[PDB]
């Protein structure tokens, strides 16, 4: 039942955003680009500092504070691996519909505990950790990317990368389709939200005409992201879809990994009707032409 | 994070897990054993002059074979074509073995957290199997706040072939391995053959532990062992600035912010004729005193005839990070060129800081302009 808190995904001008680790200076930074970019930041949290105005916002103790204040809707996370998980579940606690943690270097045993009580419900949906965060382009910013490289838009862009996300962001842009909704899902093992979740909605989204998946070689996940596709997006309405996996040229212990892909992450998703461009710097280009090949223009 | 065998052994005697009497050494010359066991000590599996394993009966035989080994390149299944050069062999007490099995514990993504993974037919090479016969391979998902349960033991045991007392024994030890995988943070503990001595001992005779790096702050002694000896001298110097660098076979050093970006630099520079030397991933956090040093490793090696530097949405304003490089090339005097692309917040003056200042730097506009400069620059 998890699943039905993907469309909280779909974040929107209308959300009302809070940030864990308010007062830590990543906090700060990107707590002030999005203002400056336009996202409705009510306040953020730091144990110790609840009551204070820090960047004209109010300072809370605990997330359910902030939330029950605020009405907040959606979380951002800042706070140091030690501590995230447990920032996590504190929203899940709260209740909050979206949660973002956008920190790296989380302990794998932690998230494989936070996903197990993920599961369990469906009240709030996570994102990351380990990722740059989502963007609604002109509407809500709730991560680190830079927002001026954006612009509303046809394309729904999904990435397991960080940096690499912006080179299929700035292109779509540059060819004049722009995003829809740029979602992040981050390079961890164990997170909120996986290819088909971010597939499901760009589907069911009349805004969103192409869509691009960012990947890369090892996992299995574009490999499930082809499958996905080649089931509901073969058929009447098929939207195109473009992708490019980074690592075609990168160097290749232990049984346990062959019991339980580059080159064949490559062949899945072209089975799948996806157009895979070799090449990072043509992804605006191909799903232009793709757009081209459909009239869609 | 691997260790080799003889530090993966040591931590699980600690824990009550069953293993063999063992000693390392880094030449032949350097027990009461009836029978000797030596075994190349290197971070990959697959390890069986012919063969990285051998089994004698006195030490004597030892000298001659270690000869063979230590300084020798051991090419596996799993090692680069080339092989790993080892440096260390194990002379352990060697057990017989009445049976051979396989089994692991590890955090798989589609087991949504950790799984028993194990094999009756264990031993040499468990992956002909896997392909083989997939019915001979046995999960038992394991639930993280639950705790492995003796039924589960007791059904992995039962199907590894373990039976009589040996069945509640091994059980113990399939305990005693998950309680183990889950106190040192691990991403995968894996002994093959988890053997059955003649005598009914249940005993783990290999063992491959991968660590999960994330989780250092809390794994500080088990870190520290770390020999570090089988990584290049300028991966080691350049993660003491918290810049993870790998090396390849070029001319042209790149330096990425993000993992994904790099290995996305390296494919365009290929696609052009070129090929990168390096590629040195700054990450997410962007210290002034990196980029500083960033060029001083990336030219401390001769075949860099050429620096890319490809930063798009770093966390630092731009116009920092130009001001860094500026300095930073000044002080030491570049001689290769350098082809600098930057993206982010107040770029449009970043980049004039860069050409308006007198020093050998190209600006580029996007990925694509920036590989073809680099590939170019090297004529
Ligand atoms: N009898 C016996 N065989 C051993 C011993 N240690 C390793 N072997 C054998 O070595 C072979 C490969 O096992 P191992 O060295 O643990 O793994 P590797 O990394 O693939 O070399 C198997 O055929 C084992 O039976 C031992 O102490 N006694
Ligand atoms: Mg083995």
């Amino acid at each position: 039942s998890y699943t039905a808190s993907r469309k909280h995904l779909y974040v929107d001008k209308n959300t009302k955003v809070i940030c864990q680790g308010f007062t830590g200076k990543q906090g700060t930074f990107h707590s002030q680009q999005a203002l400056e970019y336009g996202t409705n930041l009510v306040g953020g949290t730091t144990p110790g500092k609840g009551g204070k105005t820090h960047l004209g916002l109010p300072v809370f103790n605990t997330v359910k504070e902030a939330k029950e204040q605020t009405g907040a809707t959606a979380s951002v996370i800042y706070v140091p691996p030690p501590f995230a998980a447990a920032a996590i579940n504190e929203a899940i606690d709260a209740e909050v519909p979206l949660v973002v943690c956008i920190t790296e270097g989380i302990p794998q045993q932690d998230m494989v505990r936070v996903k197990h009580r993920l599961l369990r419900q469906g009240k709030t949906r996570l994102i990351g950790p380990n990722c740059p965060g989502v963007i609604n382009p002109g509407e809500c910013k709730i991560g680190i990317m830079p927002g001026h490289i954006h612009k509303k838009g046809r394309i729904g862009i999904v990435s397991r990368s960080g940096t690499l996300t912006y080179e299929a962001v700035h292109q779509t842009t540059q060819v004049g389709l722009g995003q829809s909704l740029c979602v992040g899902i981050g390079g961890d093992p164990f997170n909120g939200t996986d290819f088909t979740d971010c597939l499901e909605i760009f589907l069911n989204d009349p805004a969103t005409e192409g869509i691009i998946l960012i990947g890369e070689i090892g996992g299995n996940a574009e490999e499930n992201a082809a499958e996905f596709l080649k089931q509901h997006n073969s058929g009447p309405k098929s939207k195109p879809v473009v992708s490019f996996i980074a690592g075609l040229t990168a160097p290749p212990m232990g049984h346990a990994g062959a019991i339980i892909g580059a080159k064949e992450k490559i062949t899945a998703l072209q089975s799948a009707g996806v157009v895979v461009s070799m090449s990072p710097a043509q992804l605006g280009t191909t799903i232009y032409k793709e757009f081209e090949k459909r009239k869609m223009l | 994070m691997n260790l080799q065998e003889y530090q993966s052994k040591k931590l699980m005697s600690d824990n009550g897990v069953k293993v063999q009497r063992f000693f390392v050494a880094d030449t032949a010359n350097e027990l009461n054993a009836k029978e000797i066991v030596l075994k190349a000590q290197i971070l990959a599996g697959g390890r069986g002059l012919k063969g990285g394993v051998h089994l004698t009966k006195d030490p004597e035989v030892v000298g001659q074979l270690a000869k063979q080994m230590i300084g020798y390149n051991l090419a596996t299944k799993q090692t680069p074509k080339e092989g790993v050069k080892v440096n260390k062999v194990m002379v352990a007490e060697a057990l017989d073995i009445s049976r051979e099995t396989y089994l692991a514990i590890l955090m798989d993504r589609s087991c949504n957290g950790p799984v028993l993974v194990g094999s009756p037919q264990g031993g040499v090479d468990i992956e002909e199997v896997a392909a083989s016969n997939p019915e001979l391979i046995f999960k038992e998902q394991i639930d993280i706040i639950e705790g492995i349960k003796d039924s589960q033991a007791q059904r992995m045991a039962e199907n590894l072939g373990f039976l009589g007392p040996l069945q509640n024994q091994a059980a113990d030890q399939i305990k005693k391995l998950y309680n183990l995988f889950l106190k040192i943070d691990a991403t995968q503990v894996e002994v093959n053959p988890f053997g059955e001595t003649p005598e009914g001992q249940v005993v783990c005779f290999d063992a491959k532990i991968n660590f999960d790096d994330n989780a250092e702050f809390r794994q500080k002694d088990i870190f520290a062992m770390d020999d570090k000896s089988e990584n290049e001298p300028i991966e080691n110097e350049a993660a003491k600035y918290d810049l993870k660098y790998i090396g390849l076979d070029g001319n042209i050093a790149c330096f990425v912010n993000g993992a994904g970006l790099a290995m996305a630099t390296c494919d365009i520079i290929f696609l052009n004729g070129g090929k990168p030397a390096n590629f040195l991933d700054l990450g997410g956090g962007v210290k002034e005193s990196q980029v500083y040093q960033a060029f001083k490793l990336l030219t401390a090696d001769p075949k860099v005839e050429a620096i890319l530097v490809n930063i798009f949405g770093g966390i630092v304003n731009c116009a920092i990070i130009a001001n860094g490089i500026t300095k930073a090339c000044r002080e030491l005097e570049l001689k290769v060129p350098l082809v600098v692309r930057l993206e982010g917040t107040n770029v449009h003056e970043a980049q004039n800081i860069l050409t308006n200042s007198g020093l050998p730097i190209t600006s580029a506009v996007d990925l694509e302009d920036a590989a073809k400069k680099a590939v170019a620059s090297v004529t």
